[PDB]
Protein backbone atom coordinates (compact mmCIF):
# COMPACT_ATOMS: atom_id res chain seq x y z
CA UNK A 1 0.00 0.00 0.00
CA UNK A 2 0.94 3.64 -0.47
CA UNK A 3 2.81 5.58 2.18
CA UNK A 4 1.06 8.56 3.76
CA UNK A 5 2.18 11.60 5.73
CA UNK A 6 1.02 13.31 8.93
CA UNK A 7 -1.56 15.31 6.98
CA UNK A 8 -3.25 12.01 6.05
CA UNK A 9 -3.20 10.70 9.64
CA UNK A 10 -6.41 12.59 10.50
CA UNK A 11 -8.47 10.48 8.13
CA UNK A 12 -10.75 7.56 9.07
CA UNK A 13 -9.85 3.98 8.18
CA UNK A 14 -12.55 2.95 5.70
CA UNK A 15 -12.38 1.74 2.12
CA UNK A 16 -13.74 4.80 0.31
CA UNK A 17 -12.08 7.14 2.83
CA UNK A 18 -8.62 5.89 1.83
CA UNK A 19 -9.87 5.51 -1.76
CA UNK A 20 -9.52 9.19 -2.66
CA UNK A 21 -6.61 9.69 -0.24
CA UNK A 22 -4.14 8.18 -2.72
CA UNK A 23 -3.71 4.88 -0.86
CA UNK A 24 -5.57 1.70 0.09
CA UNK A 25 -7.01 0.39 3.34
CA UNK A 26 -5.32 -2.99 2.85
CA UNK A 27 -5.30 -5.22 5.92
CA UNK A 28 -5.62 -2.13 8.20
CA UNK A 29 -2.40 -3.04 10.04
CA UNK A 30 -0.34 0.12 9.62
CA UNK A 31 3.38 0.55 10.22
CA UNK A 32 5.04 3.83 11.22
CA UNK A 33 8.43 4.96 9.90
CA UNK A 34 10.23 7.50 12.07
CA UNK A 35 12.78 10.14 11.05
CA UNK A 36 15.79 7.92 11.81
CA UNK A 37 14.92 5.30 9.17
CA UNK A 38 15.75 6.65 5.72
CA UNK A 39 13.07 6.05 3.11
CA UNK A 40 15.60 5.07 0.43
CA UNK A 41 16.65 1.93 2.31
CA UNK A 42 13.03 1.19 3.24
CA UNK A 43 11.84 1.38 -0.38
CA UNK A 44 14.90 -0.65 -1.42
CA UNK A 45 13.93 -3.39 1.04
CA UNK A 46 10.27 -3.27 -0.03
CA UNK A 47 11.14 -3.60 -3.72
CA UNK A 48 13.70 -6.32 -2.94
CA UNK A 49 10.98 -8.30 -1.18
CA UNK A 50 8.53 -7.70 -4.02
CA UNK A 51 11.14 -8.75 -6.61
CA UNK A 52 12.45 -11.89 -4.91
CA UNK A 53 8.88 -13.00 -4.07
CA UNK A 54 7.32 -12.16 -7.44
CA UNK A 55 6.03 -15.02 -9.56
CA UNK A 56 7.89 -13.95 -12.70
CA UNK A 57 5.14 -14.68 -15.21
CA UNK A 58 4.78 -11.43 -17.09
CA UNK A 59 7.50 -9.20 -18.51
CA UNK A 60 7.06 -5.74 -16.85
CA UNK A 61 7.16 -6.82 -13.19
CA UNK A 62 9.64 -9.68 -13.78
CA UNK A 63 12.17 -7.58 -15.73
CA UNK A 64 11.49 -4.16 -14.21
CA UNK A 65 11.41 -4.81 -10.48
CA UNK A 66 15.10 -5.90 -10.58
CA UNK A 67 15.83 -2.65 -12.47
CA UNK A 68 14.14 -0.61 -9.73
CA UNK A 69 15.94 -2.69 -7.08
CA UNK A 70 19.31 -1.99 -8.70
CA UNK A 71 18.45 1.71 -9.03
CA UNK A 72 17.61 1.84 -5.32
CA UNK A 73 20.82 -0.05 -4.51
CA UNK A 74 22.75 2.60 -6.44
CA UNK A 75 20.85 5.36 -4.62
CA UNK A 76 21.73 3.73 -1.28
CA UNK A 77 25.47 3.85 -1.99
CA UNK A 78 25.35 7.29 -3.61
CA UNK A 79 25.94 5.75 -7.04
CA UNK A 80 22.79 7.26 -8.52
CA UNK A 81 22.93 8.80 -11.98
CA UNK A 82 20.69 11.27 -13.85
CA UNK A 83 17.97 9.11 -15.36
CA UNK A 84 17.10 6.91 -12.38
CA UNK A 85 14.11 8.65 -10.79
CA UNK A 86 12.55 9.14 -14.24
CA UNK A 87 13.12 5.42 -14.84
CA UNK A 88 11.27 4.71 -11.59
CA UNK A 89 8.34 6.89 -12.70
CA UNK A 90 8.22 5.25 -16.14
CA UNK A 91 8.27 1.78 -14.57
CA UNK A 92 5.52 2.72 -12.10
CA UNK A 93 3.36 4.23 -14.86
CA UNK A 94 3.88 1.06 -16.91
CA UNK A 95 3.06 -1.20 -13.92
CA UNK A 96 -0.50 -0.09 -13.16
CA UNK A 97 -3.65 -2.15 -12.65
CA UNK A 98 -4.01 -4.20 -15.81
CA UNK A 99 -0.64 -3.09 -17.18
CA UNK A 100 0.67 -6.28 -15.57
CA UNK A 101 -0.92 -9.72 -15.52
CA UNK A 102 -2.24 -9.28 -11.97
CA UNK A 103 -2.31 -6.73 -9.14
CA UNK A 104 0.83 -7.85 -7.27
CA UNK A 105 3.01 -5.35 -9.16
CA UNK A 106 0.71 -2.28 -8.75
CA UNK A 107 0.86 -3.02 -5.03
CA UNK A 108 4.61 -3.47 -5.39
CA UNK A 109 5.19 0.01 -6.84
CA UNK A 110 2.57 1.81 -4.77
CA UNK A 111 5.24 2.43 -2.04
CA UNK A 112 7.74 3.54 -4.71
CA UNK A 113 5.47 6.21 -6.20
CA UNK A 114 4.30 7.25 -2.73
CA UNK A 115 7.87 7.82 -1.52
CA UNK A 116 8.57 9.63 -4.80
CA UNK A 117 5.56 11.91 -4.32
CA UNK A 118 6.17 12.70 -0.65
CA UNK A 119 9.95 12.28 -0.19
CA UNK A 120 11.55 13.15 -3.53
CA UNK A 121 14.31 15.15 -1.81
CA UNK A 122 15.61 12.00 -0.09
CA UNK A 123 15.98 10.22 -3.44
CA UNK A 124 17.79 13.02 -5.29
CA UNK A 125 20.55 12.99 -2.65
CA UNK A 126 21.78 9.64 -4.00
CA UNK A 127 22.54 11.01 -7.47
CA UNK A 128 26.25 11.89 -7.43
CA UNK A 129 27.97 10.71 -10.60
CA UNK A 130 27.00 11.69 -14.16
CA UNK A 131 25.43 9.16 -16.51
CA UNK A 132 28.21 6.91 -17.86
CA UNK A 133 26.81 3.82 -19.57
CA UNK A 134 29.61 3.30 -22.10
CA UNK A 135 33.37 3.03 -21.72
CA UNK A 136 35.94 4.50 -24.08
CA UNK A 137 37.11 2.19 -26.86
CA UNK A 138 40.59 3.01 -28.15
CA UNK A 139 40.33 3.69 -31.88
CA UNK A 140 36.63 4.63 -32.06
CA UNK A 141 35.54 8.22 -31.58
CA UNK A 142 32.34 8.33 -29.49
CA UNK A 143 29.15 9.94 -30.79
CA UNK A 144 28.75 13.00 -28.57
CA UNK A 145 25.00 12.97 -27.97
CA UNK A 146 23.47 16.32 -27.04
CA UNK B 1 59.70 -21.71 -65.51
CA UNK B 2 58.71 -19.64 -68.55
CA UNK B 3 55.64 -19.55 -70.80
CA UNK B 4 55.65 -19.89 -74.59
CA UNK B 5 53.28 -18.02 -76.86
CA UNK B 6 53.26 -17.91 -80.66
CA UNK B 7 53.51 -24.18 -72.57
CA UNK B 8 55.49 -24.16 -69.32
CA UNK B 9 59.12 -24.22 -70.51
CA UNK B 10 62.56 -23.43 -69.10
CA UNK B 11 65.04 -20.60 -69.68
CA UNK B 12 66.13 -20.66 -73.35
CA UNK B 13 69.33 -18.69 -72.75
CA UNK B 14 75.96 -17.40 -77.35
CA UNK B 15 76.69 -15.25 -74.30
CA UNK B 16 76.64 -12.19 -76.58
CA UNK B 17 73.01 -12.91 -77.48
CA UNK B 18 72.12 -12.89 -73.78
CA UNK B 19 73.66 -9.44 -73.38
CA UNK B 20 71.87 -8.27 -76.54
CA UNK B 21 68.55 -9.56 -75.19
CA UNK B 22 69.23 -7.88 -71.83
CA UNK B 23 69.95 -4.56 -73.57
CA UNK B 24 66.75 -4.89 -75.64
CA UNK B 25 64.72 -5.63 -72.50
CA UNK B 26 66.37 -2.72 -70.67
CA UNK B 27 65.50 -0.32 -73.48
CA UNK B 28 61.95 -1.64 -73.70
CA UNK B 29 61.33 -1.43 -69.95
CA UNK B 30 62.90 2.02 -69.57
CA UNK B 31 60.82 3.53 -72.41
CA UNK B 32 57.17 2.48 -72.09
CA UNK B 33 54.64 4.55 -74.01
CA UNK B 34 51.06 4.25 -72.73
CA UNK B 35 47.99 4.83 -74.88
CA UNK B 36 45.78 7.79 -73.97
CA UNK B 37 42.46 6.08 -73.32
CA UNK B 38 39.80 7.72 -71.17
CA UNK B 39 37.31 5.13 -69.92
CA UNK B 40 36.24 6.03 -66.38
CA UNK B 41 37.43 7.33 -62.98
CA UNK B 42 40.52 5.10 -63.03
CA UNK B 43 41.75 7.18 -65.98
CA UNK B 44 41.35 10.27 -63.80
CA UNK B 45 43.70 8.70 -61.26
CA UNK B 46 46.05 7.69 -64.10
CA UNK B 47 46.32 11.27 -65.36
CA UNK B 48 46.68 12.35 -61.73
CA UNK B 49 49.77 10.13 -61.70
CA UNK B 50 50.99 11.76 -64.93
CA UNK B 51 50.99 15.24 -63.35
CA UNK B 52 53.72 17.05 -61.42
CA UNK B 53 52.98 15.85 -57.88
CA UNK B 54 53.64 12.20 -58.79
CA UNK B 55 55.69 12.51 -62.02
CA UNK B 56 55.51 9.21 -63.86
CA UNK B 57 57.74 11.11 -66.33
CA UNK B 58 60.70 10.11 -64.12
CA UNK B 59 60.31 6.50 -65.26
CA UNK B 60 60.18 7.46 -68.94
CA UNK B 61 56.47 6.69 -69.26
CA UNK B 62 54.97 10.13 -69.90
CA UNK B 63 54.61 10.21 -73.68
CA UNK B 64 50.95 9.08 -73.64
CA UNK B 65 50.27 8.47 -77.32
CA UNK B 66 46.83 9.14 -78.78
CA UNK B 67 47.59 6.70 -81.62
CA UNK B 68 47.67 2.95 -80.89
CA UNK B 69 50.49 2.41 -83.40
CA UNK B 70 53.01 4.47 -81.41
CA UNK B 71 51.99 3.24 -77.95
CA UNK B 72 53.13 -0.09 -76.54
CA UNK B 73 51.22 -0.16 -73.23
CA UNK B 74 47.44 -0.39 -72.86
CA UNK B 75 46.27 0.75 -69.43
CA UNK B 76 42.64 -0.35 -69.34
CA UNK B 77 41.63 2.18 -66.68
CA UNK B 78 37.88 1.99 -66.42
CA UNK B 79 34.88 -0.24 -66.90
CA UNK B 80 34.61 -2.55 -69.90
CA UNK B 81 31.12 -1.64 -71.05
CA UNK B 82 29.50 -3.85 -73.66
CA UNK B 83 29.43 -1.06 -76.24
CA UNK B 84 33.11 -0.25 -75.67
CA UNK B 85 34.51 -3.80 -75.49
CA UNK B 86 34.77 -4.06 -79.32
CA UNK B 87 36.42 -0.62 -79.28
CA UNK B 88 38.98 -1.80 -76.70
CA UNK B 89 39.55 -4.98 -78.72
CA UNK B 90 40.10 -3.00 -81.94
CA UNK B 91 42.49 -0.57 -80.22
CA UNK B 92 44.43 -3.52 -78.79
CA UNK B 93 44.57 -5.10 -82.25
CA UNK B 94 45.90 -1.86 -83.74
CA UNK B 95 48.87 -1.96 -81.35
CA UNK B 96 52.15 -3.49 -82.48
CA UNK B 97 54.37 -6.04 -80.77
CA UNK B 98 55.70 -5.80 -78.14
CA UNK B 99 52.61 -4.69 -76.23
CA UNK B 100 51.60 -5.04 -72.59
CA UNK B 101 48.31 -4.64 -70.73
CA UNK B 102 47.65 -3.22 -67.27
CA UNK B 103 44.17 -3.56 -65.81
CA UNK B 104 43.64 -0.60 -63.50
CA UNK B 105 40.87 -0.87 -60.96
CA UNK B 106 38.26 -3.41 -59.95
CA UNK B 107 36.19 -2.81 -63.10
CA UNK B 108 39.09 -3.70 -65.39
CA UNK B 109 40.11 -6.57 -63.10
CA UNK B 110 36.81 -8.39 -62.72
CA UNK B 111 33.94 -5.99 -63.39
CA UNK B 112 34.20 -4.74 -59.81
CA UNK B 113 31.07 -3.47 -58.11
CA UNK B 114 29.19 -3.47 -61.46
CA UNK B 115 27.88 -7.01 -61.84
CA UNK B 116 25.33 -5.57 -64.23
CA UNK B 117 23.84 -6.39 -67.63
CA UNK B 118 25.81 -3.73 -69.55
CA UNK B 119 29.31 -4.41 -68.16
CA UNK B 120 31.83 -7.04 -69.22
CA UNK B 121 33.16 -8.68 -66.05
CA UNK B 122 36.84 -7.95 -66.58
CA UNK B 123 38.95 -7.16 -69.65
CA UNK B 124 40.80 -10.48 -69.28
CA UNK B 125 37.72 -12.12 -70.80
CA UNK B 126 39.00 -10.90 -74.19
CA UNK B 127 42.43 -9.28 -73.68
CA UNK B 128 45.57 -10.89 -72.16
CA UNK B 129 46.45 -8.74 -69.15
CA UNK B 130 50.00 -8.48 -67.82
CA UNK B 131 49.51 -6.54 -64.55
CA UNK B 132 46.35 -6.18 -62.43
CA UNK B 133 45.81 -3.28 -60.02
CA UNK B 134 43.21 -3.68 -57.25
CA UNK B 135 41.52 -0.50 -56.09
CA UNK B 136 38.49 1.65 -56.86
CA UNK B 137 40.23 3.84 -57.83
CA UNK B 138 43.81 2.77 -57.28
CA UNK B 139 45.82 5.72 -56.08
CA UNK B 140 48.38 7.18 -58.54
CA UNK B 141 51.30 5.61 -56.70
CA UNK B 142 49.59 2.21 -57.03
CA UNK B 143 49.62 2.76 -60.79
CA UNK B 144 53.32 3.62 -60.58
CA UNK B 145 53.95 0.48 -58.50
CA UNK B 146 52.20 -1.57 -61.18
CA UNK B 147 54.34 0.19 -63.79
CA UNK B 148 57.44 -0.91 -61.87
CA UNK B 149 56.02 -4.45 -61.70
CA UNK B 150 55.56 -4.39 -65.47
CA UNK B 151 59.13 -3.09 -65.82
CA UNK B 152 60.62 -5.97 -63.85
CA UNK B 153 58.41 -8.40 -65.77
CA UNK B 154 59.66 -6.99 -69.09
CA UNK B 155 63.29 -6.97 -67.92
CA UNK B 156 63.55 -10.78 -67.89
CA UNK B 157 61.25 -11.89 -70.72
CA UNK B 158 62.77 -13.41 -73.86
CA UNK B 159 61.61 -12.09 -77.23
CA UNK B 160 63.16 -12.58 -80.69
CA UNK B 161 65.73 -9.95 -81.64
CA UNK B 162 65.05 -10.04 -85.39
CA UNK B 163 62.20 -11.62 -87.33
CA UNK B 164 64.45 -13.25 -89.96
CA UNK B 165 66.55 -15.49 -87.66
CA UNK B 166 66.24 -17.29 -84.36
CA UNK B 167 63.27 -18.55 -82.40
CA UNK B 168 60.24 -16.35 -83.08
CA UNK B 169 58.32 -17.55 -80.03
CA UNK B 170 57.68 -15.13 -77.18
CA UNK B 171 58.77 -16.29 -73.73
CA UNK B 172 57.14 -14.65 -70.71
CA UNK B 173 58.66 -15.24 -67.29
CA UNK B 174 56.47 -16.79 -64.61
CA UNK B 175 56.98 -14.25 -61.85
CA UNK B 176 56.49 -15.11 -58.21
CA UNK B 177 53.23 -13.63 -56.96
CA UNK B 178 53.39 -10.36 -55.05
CA UNK B 179 51.03 -11.73 -52.40
CA UNK B 180 53.27 -14.70 -51.56
CA UNK B 181 56.37 -12.50 -51.71
CA UNK B 182 54.89 -9.87 -49.38
CA UNK B 183 53.27 -12.36 -46.98
CA UNK B 184 56.53 -12.46 -45.01
CA UNK B 185 56.09 -8.80 -44.05
CA UNK B 186 52.31 -8.32 -44.13
CA UNK B 187 51.62 -11.02 -41.52
CA UNK B 188 54.28 -9.59 -39.18
CA UNK B 189 52.32 -6.31 -38.89
CA UNK B 190 51.15 -5.95 -35.29
CA UNK B 191 49.98 -2.40 -34.53
CA UNK B 192 48.59 0.32 -36.77
CA UNK B 193 47.82 3.93 -35.97
CA UNK B 194 44.35 4.44 -34.56
CA UNK B 195 41.78 6.09 -36.88
CA UNK B 196 41.08 8.98 -34.48
CA UNK B 197 44.45 10.56 -35.34
CA UNK B 198 45.06 12.82 -38.33
C1 LIG C 1 47.01 14.38 -71.56
O1 LIG C 1 47.91 15.49 -71.77
C2 LIG C 1 49.20 15.18 -72.08
C3 LIG C 1 50.13 14.83 -71.17
O2 LIG C 1 49.89 14.79 -69.83
C4 LIG C 1 49.82 16.06 -69.13
C5 LIG C 1 51.48 14.44 -71.59
O3 LIG C 1 52.33 14.13 -70.76
C6 LIG C 1 51.80 14.43 -73.03
C7 LIG C 1 53.21 14.00 -73.39
C8 LIG C 1 54.18 15.05 -73.84
C9 LIG C 1 55.49 14.88 -73.97
C10 LIG C 1 56.20 13.60 -73.64
C11 LIG C 1 56.39 16.00 -74.45
C12 LIG C 1 56.78 15.89 -75.94
C13 LIG C 1 58.08 15.17 -76.14
C14 LIG C 1 58.27 13.98 -76.69
C15 LIG C 1 57.16 13.13 -77.22
C16 LIG C 1 59.66 13.40 -76.81
C17 LIG C 1 59.74 11.87 -77.02
C18 LIG C 1 60.11 11.51 -78.42
C19 LIG C 1 61.10 10.72 -78.83
C20 LIG C 1 62.04 10.02 -77.89
C21 LIG C 1 61.34 10.47 -80.30
C22 LIG C 1 62.73 10.92 -80.76
C23 LIG C 1 50.85 14.73 -73.96
C24 LIG C 1 51.05 14.63 -75.44
C25 LIG C 1 49.53 15.22 -73.51
O4 LIG C 1 48.73 15.66 -74.33
S1 LIG D 1 2.86 -8.83 -12.07
FE1 LIG D 1 1.98 -10.73 -11.12
S2 LIG D 1 1.76 -12.19 -12.88
FE2 LIG D 1 3.24 -10.55 -13.54
S3 LIG D 1 5.25 -11.54 -13.07
FE3 LIG D 1 4.65 -10.11 -11.37
S4 LIG D 1 3.69 -11.45 -9.76
FE4 LIG D 1 3.71 -12.63 -11.74
S1 LIG E 1 37.22 0.45 -60.47
FE1 LIG E 1 36.05 2.12 -59.40
S2 LIG E 1 37.27 4.02 -59.82
FE2 LIG E 1 37.91 2.45 -61.37
S3 LIG E 1 36.54 2.71 -63.19
FE3 LIG E 1 35.50 1.20 -61.80
S4 LIG E 1 34.08 2.48 -60.53
FE4 LIG E 1 35.65 3.89 -61.44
Amino acid sequence: TDFLTEAHLDLPMEFESIGKAGSRLGTALAMAVDHEINMVSLVRNLEEFFARESCGWCTPCRDGLPWSVKILRALERGEGQPGDIETLEQLCRFLGPGKTFCAHAPGAVEPLQSAIKYFREEFEAGIKQPFSNTHLINGIQPNLLK
Amino acid sequence: DYTLTREIVTDPLNVFMGKLNDMVNWGRKNSIWPYNFGLSCCYVEMVTSFTAVHDVARFGAEVLRASPRQADLMVVAGTCFTKMAPVIQRLYDQMLEPKWVISMGACANSGGMYDIYSVVQGVDKFIPVDVYIPGCPPRPEAYMQALMLLQESIGKERRPLSWVVGDQGVYRANMQSERERKRGERIAVTNLRTPDEI
